RNA sequence: UGUAUGGCAAGUCUAACCGGAGUAUCCGGGGAGGCACAGGGAAACCGACAUGGCCGCAGGGCUUGCCCGAGGGCCGCCGU
RNA sequence: UAUGCCAGCUGGUGGAUUGCUCGGCUCAGGCGCUGAUGAAGGACGUGCCAAGCUGCGAUAAGCUGUGGGGAGCCGCACGGAGGCGAAGAACCACAGAUUUCCGAAUGAGAAUCUCUAACAAUUGCUUCGCGCAAUGAGGAACCCCGAGAACUGAAACAUCUCAGUAUCGGGAGGAACAGAAAACGCAACGUGAUGUCGUUAGUAACCGCGAGUGAACGCGAUACAGCCCAAACCGAAGCCCUCACGGGCAAUGUGGUGUCAGGGCUACCUCUCAUCAGCCGACCGUCUUCACGAAGUCUCUUGGAAUAGAGCGUGAUACAGGGUGACAACCCCGUACUGAAGACCAGUACGCUGUGCGGUAGUGCCAGAGUAGCGGGGGUUGGAUAUCCCUCGCGAAUAACGCAGGCAUCGACUGCGAAGGCUAAACACAACCUGAGACCGAUAGUGAACAAGUAGUGUGAACGAACGCUGCAAAGUACCCUCAGAAGGGAGGCGAAAUAGAGCAUGAAAUCAGUUGGCGAUCGAGCGACAGGGCAUACAAGGUCCCUUGACGAAUGA
């Protein structure tokens, strides 16, 4: 609807498959051209460059991606504990930036390739 | 600002003695009470007085003073000009509805008139007849007997 | 009087007579007048809940334990205005008409007014619009209704000198207070009001802070937003003919 | 305080007139429409008929309405009329508005107050 | 029932509702009906001064006290 | 100078304030019945570890199929261990499987268990056998039929009023009810089923003629729709169960005809496009859901972070709203445009099949009885003589008759056929879906933003709270010292910030600890206002002030 309690709360209660939408990246200026998409659903495989936070400039593959809290691990981009092991800093895909895709499912391959479909 | 608008800090909001404002006792009752009593005074007088005919057998008749028609009879240009002479029926609105149209004897008449209706008042037709003018009674207004 | 008519170029097509409507004496308070009610009319009614706070049995215990005669259940005080979770003593109330009623003839007026505070360049520059121009309204040539990418509407207004005015209304404003939270955020100024004849244009809608209508139902907040007149408009030859016998 | 802006500026120049000129009409008229509407005047042909004279403008300090009938060749000056009365009274003579009476006579002179 | 402001004015206003639309706003339509346009009388029934006279405020005129004097005041006269 | 007074500072207590909104409140559109095929509700179960909530039911946070969806997932719930998913899981839609016990609860009994084949009970049909069926109970209110107060108003009070209200009994549906004139009665050469809305009108009418109460016809609208029996005349030509066989019903009449454009019968004229039964069966619209969907994440500065400032650039049938480390059309979801599906409209409209409409003349063949109507007693209504109803008693005609038109009787005139029946659409509510807001913003708004009808109180009926906010990211504090110590403390680490460190944003007042200034153990109490002195004071936001002399100089005045 046109109110932001309603807006927030179908973001926030949205069903798990919907979730998905909640995790998509821009696509880099070759990969728009490549496959006709402005965006696409960030992937447990696909090499990510943040343009944002404090890790902004940054590049790495992405290791997790949560649905639930709508958010993805990427390679290095970590936090050091007191103790000294190194965590991972969440991001949100929207400071993110998608530079390769992994392609080894065939659907997923398909649907970001068809032109009546976006992945 | 308003009245209202200044009641915030005088407490008792114009009503004197805070004991004043409370129920019905401070009008003398709901109502009309005692209309007959502490409150008699401008009250129409108690009682019944006269009758009523019913409803459907009344008569109610549309009426036009000659004044009127007078006044505005070049402006009827849409109504016969002899040597004038209208339709009272066609001129008086609520004429439907009306049982019965009726010119009243209010007013000068300037011009000869030649006027038709249901009924005349006895200064309708002397103001118009010695205006060089005549009255046609309509065949409904043939009820005079 | 007589109005340049541009074509999609932005270069003079002739011109026709100004219709009379536009002779029509400003009159600021009938316009307020029927702003105001345009703007109570599309109120809703709202009010709590008719027996909020009456939902409880509580009593006083009167006289007797040194306390105050106020109803009271399992030792709370209850249901009187002064307690809390107590009733509220005039609330907003669903039978309360917040609607305002105006004369058709009283609204008329006002509408034909508006519509004369657009023929005057002084006016419309009071009102807060920015623009290069002498002529106003600006009228254009009925093509004007077929035009379809925004981008073109705005060529056009730019070779008008009258762009300046969406550049204006190119800023949100992030209100205070919290309208916020009832999605009343935002809020920015009204640029240009686009009347054409057959349909509203597509083309400028979108325009920041335009407004588009149409010659046979182009009202007066449409001509004086917020009851203010003369606001920077731009009708079609066929608009400017139509709007004459409103 | 008057809500109309014209009725208003009006005002401002009947006393503008009444001050510089010599006009005590305009300033008796300007006295009149500030004070409430309900004491303005409404008045219908059929009483300027009756009191008016040629070449002696009327003056009616309020507004002049269409009922009875208008023979005198007169001028008549009032805030506004009603369209029938306006359309009635250019027939026999000029209906005027006081804005104009002002111009043509800042000294209000040869001039009766009606209402 | 008053009052202030505003529209229209011998009239004025639409109600439900209908059409349009930018779709609760808004534009157009809708006068059903209401109040006003005549009253008096229980009723039957009957049915009035678009001005005849005098004072006179404001305002106007004049040859500077003298005229014309809306409104207002006092009478006449008219309907029942 | 103790005890101590006033103001402040540092720290606390407290949780106001400001900001925020996962909740409310209200309006609007759509949609709307469930249950013996055992509902709704409840009990008890069910997870690797499981207390609450949610889900589910011994196949127990689930099983199957189809479609969608997609590289993740194992509910809220972020642990530990482990597992599932390219054999396409999660998740969503439709459909199906399973679905304990109590519960209308129905074999019988019982505080959710138990005892020895069950529609218990009441009915209809009936193979007279529980063989085939029905009823029961629920639901937010709405709806219909019954029973029916009082406080109160009348300034007391009895009729009246509150009010046919509250509350109670019985029951239907998605809507109910009403409904094709024994009407109306602008009286007419007129209207033409019924609801409802606007008006008629606070009119007529009622009333200790007090207070108060209070229509209708008509009109303008919404939506429109009109039919079936009983009887006459026919007289088994009929209907139900069953695949069939066969059985049951039916002369106390199944079935044909027919229903005030009266019909039937007899004799003709003409014709059907009415009506009724049945078949087929939507468009559009509306509501919801879904697919697709344009353009910057470029420079410098600031910052922990750029959705900031300055600069450069772009889309727009899209500048609604939301998210994102600060103000974002162009970073992400969306939004405009186009398209798809489902539901409702509706088994309706249109179309079709079948039947056959109507007219003339003749005919006293038929046409609903405790009725119409009268009287006694009450209730109810605006209903007054003239509302509607109940009760007791009495009681008619037969169309050549009867009822009505606001007192009764008779005549005239006009209208209309009661005592049998059905009937779409327009209207009410708000459970359910979705949308909206000059509504509230955590003492508000629901009782309930939180475990909310929760905790808790009462034998019970019933009653009933309070509690929202770390951070951009848990980076939720390693190591060392101390200690009885997973306490606490010290030191230290993270972060822009820990005085953001866990009921953790901000953090008021009352008030408490410490401390600074002033006062202070010989002195008097509305705590101050106005004057004037002491002492005290970083900056900033105020910059004036003191003395000699001189000028001016009201009243007054040596
Ligand atoms: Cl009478
Ligand atoms: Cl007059
Ligand atoms: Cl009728
Ligand atoms: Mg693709
Ligand atoms: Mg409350
Ligand atoms: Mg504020
Ligand atoms: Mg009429
Ligand atoms: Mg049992
Ligand atoms: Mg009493
Ligand atoms: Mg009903
Ligand atoms: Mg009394
Ligand atoms: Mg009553
Ligand atoms: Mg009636
Ligand atoms: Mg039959
Ligand atoms: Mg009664
Ligand atoms: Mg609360
Ligand atoms: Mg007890
Ligand atoms: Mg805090
Ligand atoms: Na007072
Ligand atoms: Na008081
Ligand atoms: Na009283
Ligand atoms: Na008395
Ligand atoms: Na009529
Ligand atoms: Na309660
Ligand atoms: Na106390
Ligand atoms: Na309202
Ligand atoms: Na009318
Ligand atoms: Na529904
Ligand atoms: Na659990
Ligand atoms: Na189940
Ligand atoms: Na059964
Ligand atoms: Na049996
Ligand atoms: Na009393
Ligand atoms: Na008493
Ligand atoms: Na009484
Ligand atoms: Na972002
Ligand atoms: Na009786
Ligand atoms: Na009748
Ligand atoms: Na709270």
């Amino acid at each position: 609807s046109k109110q932001p309690d309603k807006q927030r709360k179908s973001q926030r209660r949205a069903p798990l498959h919907e979730r998905h939408k909640q995790v998509r990246a821009t696509l880099s200026a070759d990969l728009r051209e490549e496959y006709g998409q402005r965006n696409v659903r960030v992937n447990a495989g696909d090499t990510v460059e943040v343009l944002r936070g404090d890790f902004a400039g940054e590049e790495g593959e992405v290791i997790n991606v949560d649905l639930d809290k709508a958010v993805i691990h990427v390679e290095d981009v970590t936090l050091e504990k007191t103790d000294g092991e190194e965590v991972p800093r969440p991001l949100d895909t929207s400071n993110v930036r998608v530079t390769d895709l992994d392609l080894e499912d065939e659907k997923r391959e398909a649907r970001l390739e068809s032109e009546d479909d976006s992945a | 600002t308003s009245k209202k608008k200044r009641q915030r800090g005088s407490r008792t909001h114009g009503g004197g003695s805070h004991k004043n404002r409370r129920g019905a006792g401070h009008r003398g009752g709901r109502g009309d009470a005692g209309r007959d009593k502490h409150e008699f005074h401008n009250h129409e007088p108690l009682g019944k007085s006269g009758f009523k005919r019913p409803q459907k057998v009344q008569e109610e008749a549309a009426t036009i003073d000659v004044r009127e028609i007078d006044e505005n009879v070049t402006l009827l240009a849409a109504d016969d000009v002899a040597e004038f002479r209208v339709d009272v029926r066609d001129v008086v609105e609520e004429a439907d509805d009306a049982d019965y149209v009726k010119v009243l004897g209010a007013g000068q008449v300037r011009h000869e008139l030649t006027l038709i209706a249901d009924d005349f008042s006895e200064g309708a037709r002397e103001k118009v007849e010695g205006a060089g003018g005549s009255v046609e009674l309509t065949d409904l207004g043939e009820e005079r007997q | 009087m007589q109005a340049t008519i541009y074509d999609l170029d932005g270069n003079t097509d002739g011109e026709v007579d100004l219709p009379d409507v536009f002779e029509t004496p400003v009159r600021s308070d009938l316009i307020g007048k029927a702003v105001r009610a345009a703007q109570a009319n599309r109120k809703q009614d709202y009010g709590s809940d008719e027996y909020a706070g009456l939902r409880t049995p509580a009593e006083s215990f009167g006289s007797g334990r040194g306390q105050a005669h106020v109803p009271k259940l399992d030792g709370r005080a209850r249901r009187v205005p002064q307690a809390v979770k107590g009733r509220s003593a005039h609330p907003p109330k669903t039978e309360k008409d917040r609607s305002l009623d105006l004369n058709d003839k009283e609204r008329q007026l006002a509408v034909r007014s508006a519509l004369a505070a657009t023929a005057d360049a002084d006016l419309v520059a009071d009102r807060g619009h920015e623009f290069d121009r002498d002529e106003v309204p600006v009228v254009v040539s009925d093509d004007f209704e077929d035009l379809v990418k925004t981008q073109e509407v705005v060529s056009l207004l730019e070779a008008l000198d009258v762009h300046a005015d969406i550049d204006r209304a190119d800023e949100t404003k992030i209100k205070a207070g919290q309208g916020s939270a009832r999605g009343r955020k935002y809020r920015r100024p009204a640029s240009i009001l686009f009347v054409t004849s057959d349909e509203p244009s597509t083309a400028a809608r979108n325009l920041a802070g335009a407004d588009v209508a149409t010659a046979s139902e182009v009202n007066t907040e449409d001509l004086a937003p917020g009851g203010a007149p003369g606001r920077l408009t731009v009708f079609t030859e066929s608009a400017l003919a139509e709007v004459a016998e409103r | 305080s008057k809500t109309n802006p014209r009725l208003s500026s009006l005002i401002a120049d009947l006393k503008s007139a009444a001050r510089s000129s010599g006009g005590a009409v305009w300033g008796d008229v300007a006295e009149r429409l500030e004070k409430p509407r309900r004491t303005h005047a409404e008045v219908n042909l059929g009483r300027i008929e009756r009191y008016a004279q040629e070449d002696e403008t009327v003056v009616v300090p309020g507004k002049v309405l269409g009922s009875g009938v208008l023979q005198k060749d007169v001028t008549v000056a009032a805030v506004d009329f009603s369209g029938t009365a306006e359309t009635k009274i250019d027939q026999v003579g000029e209906a005027v508005s006081l804005e104009q009476a002002i111009e043509n006579n800042p000294e209000g002179s040869h001039v009766r107050v009606i209402r």
